[PDB]
């Protein structure tokens, strides 16, 4: 083997086969379901100044009193920051207030929710696919356990035994949980009346149909073609429960997320073994062979200096805690209108005609699964823009005209259906000479 | 703001003897400064107040230490270097300096870690000495020449 | 077991304790840490080497009411077990007044720590004040400080049947607000 | 007129333009290392040589105080901005228009907003569209009449 | 932009636009060469106000 230099691919090669009486219409589909993994919070720091700057000190902190405006200034903008996280998280999880009950049967029609619902056998209180979710990203350490612990000197101890510390979040796994299986039962019992209101209940084929017709497609479509579409979803909810498995990188954000909330925690304990200019790092070297009206130089030094570190690491945490804001703004948006009804923005719920979408809890952060219609195989056909009969022109009322060689029918753009041509499909405008391109044909 | 200490702890070692003053305070000669001599210190309790009614010092200077410290310090490398100057001479005995002393007789490092004390010793030191007045080059810190002709 | 400010031939002010089986290689007294400090000081004539922790360790809350309508107060102590507190922060050595709030009846154990000061309700309400893990306190009837569980919302149930469906028979119209800021303060500095 | 906390985020950036301009007055008495925070006081008992490296004490300090304000001014006008962008967003779609989007301009069916001034911010008032009284019927999803689906 | 790209002859795909915005399709078949001038200048004068 061998480093290899080369240029970049931008992608695959391909051509279109454009004539100005010709169109490609699909004649079949498929059910794609998609990931998509977006963080919402990071880890609250508290940090105590005395403690980190001379902790056990009376000198220093008896000196550490001319300053006190800049300690309070760090320590309020470090708690604007920790209740900021907090409100993310509700603002994205408890978007509704009602806890609709899991269903006892989890089959709506052929369609199997059983994966992305809470099962009653098994002890904890969530799905499947979140604790596949909960074991792919990797501190509460007590007093007594970090003091019984110093033949293996971890960060964590080294962390609280200076003022650094990190408090718990205010909502806990379960209630996160919890809101996510209601949000799931609601989305499966309701459809979409609830997030506009008391929900109303409707039977899951019925919903299914309007969110075909939604798209452009004709809702008996789905009422023919609904047991290989129920097994395209349970196959495509399957597969990607076993991609959660082997693969292991599809978490990377949320890994980057608690990566960077550590490391910066620990190149501050790591900073105080700096001079900024002075005799020695160590407060007690100072102390004990100098007299105080010498000491108080140098321990201004190590002052000076250790509060900059601290106010880099607040500034830095502050420009974090902004994109974190952000990230959780577009989570918030993409579950009010993903979730709770249907999206024609392009490429905003998945790539493809979106149908609905489905939550689940990840650790700081959250997942969606996005159910999108894909078509597959296009034809070739002869069109034209108009057909006139007896002087005058007719034009579709929802579709395009075909010719499959012979005959001319008139079909849904988005899926190959031909049907006969007659006055209910069509509309009449005008004559035949202002159109470019009109065809004779017979209008029954 | 609830806690503070009350009372103080401090542990020290089996060290017992005193340490020898007048050995090298009140020897009986002292070498010339281009032969300056260095004597080991170990095993002592190094109390400064016995000399308080028997010697006067004109120069007492530290660098890196401050005086009134040294009575509760404890030191591991403790070297003695005595020589013989004149009067004026003193001044050029620090860190960083120059003259005839500082560069060809006796010369202390930057990082110097250390007292120095003199006193004027008339009618006791009678005989000729010496030192050296012109070299090829400057000295290291704490070397010695010790050659002539 | 005390504050004490110790001179083993440097000094610093911490809590001695009993050492477990460190490492020492029969040369050193102290050693260096990775934040450049010197810990678990070791007794200069005999072997025995002691422990050196800060004697004020972790951090406290205090949860309050308001000064304009009550003077008790509660305190939280992160990441202690309860029991525990009066060995953590060293309640021998305080006012009397600081050591009702080490002990007592009204001792909660959370998983944000132990929290003295107010007794458990088995009741769920709307978060007041947030404490952590889903744990809130507000005041509540002679009063006093409650310090719940909150509650994420009323409980509802779907009518769900393969044939069923539900329409509405009226409406209303609705006005609500919503409010954005825009702009904000125009500040100029002169330097000199 | 009778409830006095709907407007509380206009009040919260009001409140902070102030109290940070009171912090950078409050931090002028400071040491930072000298003799005393009065420049008057340096300036009226050493002599110049002397008196110059007390007097840079202050100045690198000052400094890092007015360099913390622009900082953290900086980083308020950012988020600032993304609130007023998403105002005006809110006006071109939810005033000039009607939108589809679930929850953008109120809860409910949207069907129109009005925009009223505030100090330092805008108030939408969205009129939306809410279902009440619900009742229970029996569906099907097609109806045939002669073997042919309706 | 969802799929495989499926060709048009570009009329139709306007007409399908202009439904898209309230506007029947056989206004744009009548007035077709009337809207491809108006492209056709409105494409000019903005690379020579560039
Ligand atoms: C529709 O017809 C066009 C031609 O009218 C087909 O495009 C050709 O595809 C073949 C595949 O072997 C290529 O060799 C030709 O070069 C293509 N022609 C042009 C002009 O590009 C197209 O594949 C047909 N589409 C379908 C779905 O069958
Ligand atoms: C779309 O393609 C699928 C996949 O090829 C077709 O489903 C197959 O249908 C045949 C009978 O026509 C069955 O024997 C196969 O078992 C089906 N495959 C699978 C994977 O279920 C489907 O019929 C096509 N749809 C349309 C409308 O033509
Ligand atoms: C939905 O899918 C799940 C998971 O595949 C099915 O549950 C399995 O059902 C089989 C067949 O009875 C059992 O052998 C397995 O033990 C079940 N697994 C679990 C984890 O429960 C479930 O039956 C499907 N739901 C249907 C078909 O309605
Ligand atoms: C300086 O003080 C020392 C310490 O007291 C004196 O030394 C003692 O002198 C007495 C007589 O006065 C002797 O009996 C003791 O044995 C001496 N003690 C020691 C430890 O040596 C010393 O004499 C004083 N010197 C002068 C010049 O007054
Ligand atoms: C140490 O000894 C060397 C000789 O071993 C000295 O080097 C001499 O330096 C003088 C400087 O004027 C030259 O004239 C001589 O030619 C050098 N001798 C040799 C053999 O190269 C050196 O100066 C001495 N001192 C120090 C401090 O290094
Ligand atoms: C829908 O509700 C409205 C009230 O919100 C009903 O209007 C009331 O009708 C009754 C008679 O049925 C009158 O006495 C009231 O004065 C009306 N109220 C108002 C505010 O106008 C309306 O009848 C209801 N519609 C249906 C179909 O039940
Ligand atoms: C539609 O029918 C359902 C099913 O009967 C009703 O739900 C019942 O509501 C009553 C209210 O007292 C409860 O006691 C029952 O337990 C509910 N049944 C179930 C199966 O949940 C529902 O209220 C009806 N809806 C309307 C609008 O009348
Ligand atoms: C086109 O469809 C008609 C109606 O089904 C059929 O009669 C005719 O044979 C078809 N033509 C071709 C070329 O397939
Ligand atoms: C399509 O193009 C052909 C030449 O390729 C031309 O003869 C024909 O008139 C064109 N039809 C239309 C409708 O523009
Ligand atoms: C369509 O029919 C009209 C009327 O008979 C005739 O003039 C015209 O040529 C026909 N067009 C074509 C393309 O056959
Ligand atoms: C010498 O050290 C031992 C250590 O066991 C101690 O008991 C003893 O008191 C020490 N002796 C003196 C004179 O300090
Ligand atoms: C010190 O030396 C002097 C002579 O320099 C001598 O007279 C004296 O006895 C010595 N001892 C003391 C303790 O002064
Ligand atoms: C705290 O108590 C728990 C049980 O509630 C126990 O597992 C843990 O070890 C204790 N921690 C200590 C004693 O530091
Ligand atoms: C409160 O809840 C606890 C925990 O389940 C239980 O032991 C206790 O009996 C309850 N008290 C009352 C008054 O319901």
């Amino acid at each position: 083997k061998s480093i290899v230099a080369y240029t970049m691919s931008l992608g695959a090669e391909n051509s279109i086969a454009y004539a100005n009486n010709s169109i490609a219409i699909p004649t079949n589909f498929s059910i794609s379901v998609t990931t998509e993994v977006m963080p919402v919070s990071m880890a609250k720091t508290s940090v105590d100044c005395t403690m980190y700057i001379c902790g056990d000190s009376q000198e220093c902190s008896n000196l550490l009193l001319q300053y006190g405006s800049f300690c309070t200034q760090l320590n309020r903008a470090l708690t604007g920051v920790a209740l900021e996280q907090d409100k993310n998280t509700q603002e994205v999880f408890a978007q509704v207030k009602q806890m609709y009950k899991t269903p006892a049967i989890k089959d709506f029609g052929g369609f199997n929710f059983s994966q992305i619902l809470p099962d009653p056998s098994k002890p904890t209180k969530r799905s499947f696919i979140e604790d596949l979710l909960f074991n792919k990203v990797t501190f509460m350490k007590q007093y007594g356990e970090c003091l019984g612990d110093i033949s293996a000197r971890d960060l964590i101890c080294a962390q609280k035994f200076n003022g650094l510390t990190v408090l718990p979040p205010l909502l806990t796994d379960e209630m996160i949980a919890a809101y996510t299986a209601a949000l799931v039962s609601g989305t499966a019992t309701a459809g979409w009346t609830f997030g506009a209101g008391a929900a109303l209940q409707i039977p899951f084929a019925m919903q299914m149909a309007y969110r075909f017709n939604g798209i452009g497609v004709t809702q008996n479509v789905l009422y023919e073609n609904q047991k290989q579409i129920a097994n395209q979803f349970n196959k495509a909810i399957s597969q990607i429960q076993e991609s959660l498995t082997t693969t292991s990188t599809a978490l990377g954000k949320l890994q980057d997320v608690v990566n960077q909330n550590a490391q910066a925690l620990n190149t501050l304990v790591k900073q105080l073994s700096s001079n900024f200019g002075a005799i020695s790092s160590v407060l007690n070297d100072i102390l004990s062979r100098l007299d105080p009206p010498e000491a108080e130089v140098q321990i201004d030094r190590l002052i000076t200096g250790r509060l900059q570190s601290l106010q880099t690491y607040v500034t830095q945490q502050l420009i974090r805690a902004a994109e974190i804001r952000a990230s959780a703004n577009l989570a918030a948006t993409k579950m009010s209108e993903c979730v709770l009804g249907q999206s024609k923005r392009v490429d905003f719920c998945g790539r493809g005609y979106h149908l609905m979408s489905f939550p689940q809890a990840a650790p700081h952060g959250v997942v969606f699964l996005h159910v999108t219609y894909v078509p597959s195989h296009e034809k070739n056909f002869t069109t034209a823009p108009a057909i006139c009969h007896e002087g005058k022109a007719y034009f579709p009322r929802e579709g395009v005209f075909v010719s499959n060689g012979t005959s001319w029918f008139i079909t849904q753009r988005n899926f190959y259906s031909p049907q006969i041509i007659t006055t209910d499909n069509t509309f009449v405008a005008g004559n035949c000479d202002v159109v470019i391109g009109i065809i004779n044909n017979t209008v029954y | 703001f609830r806690v503070s200490p009350t009372r103080e702890v401090v542990r020290f070692p089996n060290i017992t003897n005193r340490c020898p003053f007048d050995s090298i305070f009140n020897a009986s000669r002292f070498p010339s400064v281009y032969a300056w001599e260095r004597t080991k210190i170990s095993d002592c309790v190094a109390d400064y107040t016995v000399l308080y009614n028997s010697t006067l010092f004109s120069t007492f200077k530290c660098y890196g230490v401050s005086p009134s410290k040294l009575i509760d310090l404890c030191f591991t490398s403790v070297y003695a270097d005595t020589f013989l100057i004149r009067f004026s001479e003193v001044r050029q005995v620090a860190p960083g300096e120059t003259g005839v002393i500082a560069d060809y007789n006796y010369r202390l490092p930057d990082d110097f870690t250390g007292c120095v004390i003199a006193w004027n010793t008339a009618n006791q030191d009678v005989g000729s000495y010496f030192y050296r007045s012109h070299r090829s080059t400057k000295l290291k810190p704490f070397e010695r020449d010790l050659s002539s002709d | 077991n005390q504050c004490v400010n110790f001179n083993f031939n440097g000094l610093k002010g911490t809590g001695v304790l009993t050492s477990s089986s460190k490492r020492f290689q029969s040369f050193q007294q102290f050693g260096r840490d990775a934040s450049d400090f010197t810990d678990s000081v070791r007794d200069p004539q005999t072997l025995e080497i002691l422990d050196i922790t800060p004697c004020s360790f972790g951090g406290v809350s205090v949860i309050t009411p308001g000064t304009n309508a009550s003077s008790e107060v509660a305190v939280l102590y992160q990441d202690v077990n309860c029991t525990d507190v009066p060995t953590a922060i060293r309640a021998d050595q305080l006012t009397p007044a600081w050591r009702v709030y080490s002990t007592g009846v009204n001792v909660f154990q959370t998983q944000a720590g132990c929290l003295i000061g107010a007794e458990h309700v088995n009741a769920s309400y709307e978060c007041d004040i947030p404490i952590g893990a889903g744990i809130c306190a507000s005041y509540h009837t002679q009063k006093s400080i409650v310090a719940y569980t909150m509650s994420l919302g009323a409980e509802n149930s779907i009518a769900y049947a393969n044939n069923s469906i539900a329409i509405p028979t009226n409406f209303s119209i609705s006005v609500t607000t919503e409010v954005m800021p825009v702009s904000m303060a125009k500040t100029s500095v002169d330097c000199t």
